[PDB]
């Protein structure tokens, strides 16, 4: 069976404009393990993005965390775009500052 | 009534890794020579004799035109049940003598039924073209893939039939059906539970049933002589999404096991609503409100497709969603967001529509609509006229004042 | 509280791109402490936790050889299962094995796991009684019957109740400074007016360890489970976790509701009001 990734986009700390922070995209619960994840700022991919090692859950699925330094700004918008074999086109989920 | 079932004999030797060979099951030989099958190995060409008649009856009423059932044969060596609850079926260490010989386990799966049988081939030159095999234990289900709405009951079907094998002049037992064990387990996402264990006909302590589940585990009659039919139906009172997955049912006799598997799928149709329902604001250019489409309390989480339309046409505007929100009942809720482009007079009376396609939903889906209001040559209301009069009066008074 | 040690083995077939990739990872409380990767430049068993680095090189050479053997075995099993299931050799399929022990706060074994999966589906598992096996299809049932004849469940029971628990205790002692810590959550409520007559109250729990936590919304002491949205617990990225729970309430009635937070690091459950 194949399972579609579940995506969350958040920040390591509560967002304050002008204060450095980390933006995280957490992808989990997908099978198989091949997946593409990008972090977008105003629709453009971010170059400096690190991620953790592929992880394994007891439910026979995988999860990953991508993160990048950023300074929250009222004008700028951020999103996570994920492409997996189980979805037709890449799914983007936006970073709601309070969700 | 296929009258023949093609089967794949699966080698059990370690050296040969799940090798497969052709074979056939001849349910109805009929008077005369059985159809010649020189392509098959003689030992894998079986003529089935079913004193109980469960295997015969299962395929006697098989739907016409349905795809051929998927059959697999394998070699079987009787072993005592390893589960601790089924310890009273084999009180003594000595293996029964009546279970000597060769045994074949046959599994036949189809969209309409799932069946498992224990057969005994006969070693029996001239009749080598066919191999006679008698059925001993049959376990079948007519609900191999049940679908149950969230909060409803599930009635996983299970029947079985047992004809004791030739005793070899060692049938000094109690007349009547022998005690048996019934096992119902679940497996899903690396998690397994013993939902139910029973031993009808034998008094002993069974592990407590889980999730308030009960079974109709009994022999259909207590006649002194077999074959005997029996029931093992499973009743799961309320089905939550965490009880989805593979349900395995096993019938245990001393040194004999018969297993079938079912796939229970839980579903809940979404409730769709486009949050902006007060039509919309003026559309003299730009300033379009953001439309939110809430689909609430649907299972499974995956497979939902939300699409935006203009009223039919492909809606224009930025689109995204929000991470799943999980409720106590196990269902999930999703929110789609559409930001249309600058609305103008050309979109007067045009409705923005959110349409949801989900496996639980019908092929059409479920739709919500919001009419797009535009600014027009609306006439002043009575209150507007009164306000104009009052403003003019105040302004003229002020002009007189200064 | 409850602790666990788990070992995951994963072989992913790559038709036309080389032999299957093999990854082996060891976890304590969802924190990895050892890892192997055939794609890695150096095929070695590399520790990845500060509380296992003090061990000697032999513990690593032996593991590396064991995991190379495991990789070969998993590749052979991948080929056998692809043959059995009648699948094209150009597709990608995965074979997963997991084994470990979950021990309670008393240091005594609670559960022991030995499971396999093919293409993300259960293939054969050891049951909670540590005596029998669950196998669905005929290929898995053949292995089930071979293992029952050979009585492998006895050896696995001896290992899980023995070496696994001992090593889990040893790890929980050598690295108690981070494995046995309990960071309480930092909580606050947020108000968002959805429509003219409805608001959303969102309760937050940030920077807590372990991940186990309970968030509830109550209206004059009555749970609002049906009308409560939840985001799954997520990693902040610095060894702590985040979660929030949202409840929709009528406008003006935002004082009767209360958010109840339960976590180990909290001496008493927290009650939060907007
Ligand atoms: C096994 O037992 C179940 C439950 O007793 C049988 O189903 C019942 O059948 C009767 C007679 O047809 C109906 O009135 C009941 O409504 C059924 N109950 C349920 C829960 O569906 C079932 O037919 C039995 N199986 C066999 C083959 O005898
Ligand atoms: C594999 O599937 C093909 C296509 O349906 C079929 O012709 C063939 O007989 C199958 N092989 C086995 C061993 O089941």
């Amino acid at each position: 069976i194949q399972r579609t990734p579940k995506i969350q986009v958040y920040s390591r700390h509560p967002a304050e404009n002008g204060k450095s922070n980390f933006l995280n995209c957490y992808v989990s619960g997908f099978h198989p393990s091949d997946i593409e994840v990008d972090l977008l700022k105003n629709g453009e991919r971010i170059e400096k993005v690190e991620h953790s090692d592929l992880s394994f859950s007891k439910d026979w699925s995988f999860y990953l965390l991508y993160y990048t330094e950023f300074t929250p700004t009222e004008k700028d918008e951020y999103a996570c775009r994920v492409n997996h074999v189980t979805l037709s086109q890449p799914k983007i989920v936006k970073w709601d500052r309070d969700m | 009534g296929p009258a023949v079932i093609e089967c794949w004999f699966v080698e059990d030797a370690s050296g040969k890794g799940l090798a497969k060979r052709p074979g056939a099951l001849l349910l109805r030989q009929g008077p005369g020579e059985p159809p010649p099958r020189p392509d098959l190995d003689p030992e894998l060409y079986l003529s089935v004799h079913d004193p109980a008649g469960a295997l015969q009856a299962a395929f006697r009423r098989y739907p016409r035109g349905a795809p051929a059932p998927h059959c697999e044969m394998s070699r079987f060596v009787p072993l005592p049940a390893s589960a601790k609850w089924a310890s009273g079926l084999t009180p003594a260490q000595n293996c029964p003598r009546a279970l000597d010989g060769a045994w074949l386990m046959v599994s036949i799966s189809s969209p309409v039924l799932s069946l498992s049988s224990l057969l005994r081939p006969q070693p029996e030159q001239e009749p080598v073209l066919i191999t006679m095999a008698t059925v001993v234990l049959t376990v079948l289900t007519h609900t191999p893939a049940p679908r149950v709405r969230l909060g409803q009951d599930a009635l996983l079907d299970l029947s079985f039939a047992y004809m004791p094998p030739t005793s070899e002049a060692a049938s000094s037992l109690a007349p009547g059906p022998p005690p048996f064990g019934l096992e119902w387990r679940r497996q899903h996402l690396g998690k397994g539970h013993l939902l139910l264990a029973a031993t009808p006909g034998l008094n002993g302590q069974m592990p407590a049933a889980q999730e308030g589940a009960v079974a109709f585990a009994a022999w259909d009659d207590d006649e002194p002589w077999g074959p005997w039919t029996g029931n093992g139906t499973f009743w799961l009172p309320r089905v939550q999404p965490f009880q989805e997955g593979t349900y395995l049912a096993t019938i245990h006799l001393p040194y004999l096991q018969g297993q079938v598997t079912l796939e229970l799928a839980v579903y809940k149709p979404p409730k769709v609503s486009l949050m902006p329902a007060t039509l919309a604001r003026a559309a003299p250019g730009e300033a379009p409100p953001e439309l939110l489409c809430l689909v609430s309390h649907f299972y499974p989480s995956g497979g939902l497709e939300v699409e935006w339309e203009l009223r039919s046409q492909k809606a224009e505007g930025q689109r995204w969603l929000s991470a799943l929100r999980h409720h106590s009942d196990g269902s999930v809720s999703l929110s789609g967001h559409l930001q249309p482009p600058p609305v103008t007079t050309e979109q007067h009376g045009a409705r923005y529509a959110c349409r949801i396609h989900h496996p639980s939903l019908p092929a059409s889906g479920r739709s919500a609509e919001v009419t797009l209001e535009v600014a027009g040559l609306s006439g002043p209301s009575l209150e507007d006229s009164v306000g104009l009069f009052l403003s003019a009066f105040l302004l003229l008074g002020l002009f007189k004042a200064l | 509280g409850s602790h666990s040690m788990r070992y995951f083995y994963t072989s992913v077939s790559r038709p036309g791109r080389g032999e299957p990739r093999f990854i082996s990872v060891g976890y304590v409380d969802d924190t990895q402490f050892v890892r192997f990767d055939s794609d890695a430049a150096s095929p070695r068993e590399e520790p990845r936790a500060p509380w296992i680095e003090q061990e000697g090189p032999e513990y690593w050479d032996r593991n590396t050889q064991i995991y190379k053997a495991q990789a070969q075995t998993d590749r052979e099993s991948l080929r056998n299962l692809r043959g059995y299931y009648n699948q094209s050799e150009a597709g990608s399929h995965t074979l997963q094995s997991m084994y470990g022990c979950d021990v309670g706060p008393d240091g005594r074994l609670l559960r022991g796991h030995d499971q396999y999966a093919y293409d993300g589906k259960d293939y054969i598992a050891l049951n909670e009684d540590l005596r029998s096996w669950t196998a669905a299809d005929t290929a898995a049932q053949i292995t089930q019957r071979k293992w029952e004849a050979a009585r492998e469940a006895e050896q696995r029971r001896a290992y899980l109740e023995g070496e696994c628990v001992e090593w889990l205790r040893r790890y929980l002692e050598n690295g108690k400074d981070k494995l046995e810590r309990a960071d309480p959550p930092k909580t606050h409520v947020t108000h968002h007016p959805i429509s003219d007559h409805e608001a959303t109250l969102r309760c937050w729990a940030l920077g807590f360890y372990p991940a186990e936590i309970t968030l509830t919304w109550q209206r004059d002491g009555e749970d609002q489970t049906q009308d409560t949205e939840l985001v799954e617990t997520r990693p902040a990225g610095d060894r702590t976790f985040q979660k929030w729970a949202a409840v929709v309430v009528p406008s003006g009635e935002e004082q009767r509701y209360t958010c109840h937070v339960q976590h180990e690091g909290l001496p008493k459950p927290l009650t939060l009001r907007w």
